[PDB]
């Protein structure tokens, strides 16, 4: 299935794109034009990190985020597939330590 | 004369692969060598670790591998173990010129009482010290491969690329090095300048030096190759000398080139920028600059590359 996945930037800024449930959401983004930020982009840091408002995903092919900080809604994007519609808010690195 | 490399169908390829392989389903690849890349006065060990992945997991260069060593997670017993990611050192066609391996440069993670100094071999690194007790013929878990910021912009051929690294961090450049001129590639004639700057503990540590200082020799013109041993050498106060202090020798030098359109690449443990971004810092308030202002204009012009760990 194809599931809609919906961003905001630290600004308010929206995208709302096609994303593969078999497709890592950063992957998704771009392929429809969305700038997001990386680095490793193999779910080994934080840069990705980013925070569910809504929708699920599997991120288990990360390993970087604690079952806390996953529990609190925070997926790193690179390794993220949407099991169904999500909102995500973009650039929550700053809120990991 | 430059080495004749295969296959030339892996220029083809218009994307660069990823994720070819993902950690529940990793490629099985063999070990075809393990050399240690370092002498004895060396803090701890690196080696140059040779991958056979048949041309089935193929690469650009800047990219890396993920590597599942043996075992279960120790912190969720039933799982096996998280991948590690390491920074392809070799190029796209490999070692072998074969386009059927690819290289590691993996440094050794021990542990050592604070106190006794001894170490404890129950708590040194897994993943690092599996690769580097890896012998021919050994079986690796192969992931990947991964990563896009430090893939070589190659739109310039004569372009200019300064890389700063530091211990393991010189990985990339290597790749990036053999492809500008160790490599016979028809489709890239680099022509520009290659500026690496390697910072190591002491000489016994230096990694792939007669490499290096073997362009020096065959592009004068086109290569700048610039040392820093930190135990064996002080800076202008007296303290040891890192890369930053090496980059401050050649601040103006190096800002012009930022200016003209320049690349610059930072690779190695996270721990090396703070030292790096406070002497930039400094060398643009000599100049009359605001460092914030730069930087943010050179990752707009995408010339920042940055890939510590
Ligand atoms: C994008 C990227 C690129 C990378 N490129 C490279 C590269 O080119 N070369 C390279 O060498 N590395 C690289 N790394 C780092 C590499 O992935 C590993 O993090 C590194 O090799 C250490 O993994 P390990 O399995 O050996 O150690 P781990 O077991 O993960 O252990 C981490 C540290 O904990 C210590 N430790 C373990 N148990 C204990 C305990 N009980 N008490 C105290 N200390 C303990 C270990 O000794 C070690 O120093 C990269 C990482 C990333 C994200
Ligand atoms: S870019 Fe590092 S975990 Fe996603």
């Amino acid at each position: 299935a194809v599931y809609k996945v919906k961003l905001v930037g630290p600004e308010g800024e929206e995208h709302e794109f096609d994303a593969p449930d078999d497709a890592y959401i950063l992957d998704a983004a771009e392929t429809a034009g969305v700038e997001l930020p990386y680095s490793c982009r193999a779910g080994a840091c934080s840069t990705c990190a980013g925070k569910i408002e809504s929708g699920s995903v599997d991120q288990s092919d990360g390993s970087f985020l604690d079952d806390g900080q996953q529990e609190e809604g925070y997926v790193l994007t690179c390794v993220s597939y949407p099991k169904s519609d999500c909102v995500i808010h973009t650039h929550k690195e700053g809120d990991l330590y | 004369s430059k080495v004749s490399v295969a296959p030339l169908h892996l220029e083809s390829a218009k994307e660069p692969p990823l994720n070819t392989y993902k950690p529940k389903e990793p490629f099985t690849a063999t070990i075809v060598s393990v050399e240690s890349l370092v002498g004895p006065k060396a803090p701890g060990e690196t080696c140059h670790i040779v991958i056979d992945h048949g041309g089935n997991v193929p690469y650009w260069e800047g990219q890396s591998y993920g590597v599942i060593p043996p075992g279960e997670n120790p912190k969720k017993p039933g799982a096996p173990q998280n991948v590690r990611l390491y920074s392809i050192a070799s190029t796209r066609y490999g070692d072998n010129f074969d386009g059927r391996t690819g290289s590691l440069c993996v440094r050794r993670a021990v542990y050592y009482d604070p106190e006794t100094g001894k170490e404890d071999p129950s708590k040194n690194g897994v993943c690092s010290n599996f690769l580097c007790n890896s012998k021919p013929g050994d079986k690796i878990q192969l992931t990947g491969p991964s990563g896009k910021i430090m893939l070589l912009p190659e739109e310039d051929p004569n372009a200019t690329h300064i890389m700063i690294a530091t211990g393991t961090g010189v990985a990339p450049f290597r790749g990036y090095l053999r492809r500008m001129f160790m490599e016979d590639v028809p489709n890239y004639r680099f022509g520009g300048l290659a500026w690496l700057f390697l910072g190591v503990a002491n000489s016994d540590s230096l990694l792939y030096d007669e490499e290096f200082t073997s362009y020096l020799k065959q592009y004068p013109d086109n290569f700048r190759y610039d040392k820093v041993l930190s135990r064996e050498q002080k800076n202008r106060s007296g303290g040891k000398m890192y890369v930053q202090d090496k980059i401050e020798e050649y601040s103006d030098e190096i800002f012009k080139l930022l200016d003209g359109g320049a690349h610059i690449y930072f690779c190695g443990l996270k721990g090396m920028m703070p030292g790096i971004q406070d002497t930039l810092k400094k060398v643009a308030e000599r100049r009359g600059e605001s460092w914030d202002q730069k930087l943010a204009q050179l990752k707009k012009n995408k010339q920042w590359h940055v890939e510590v760990y």
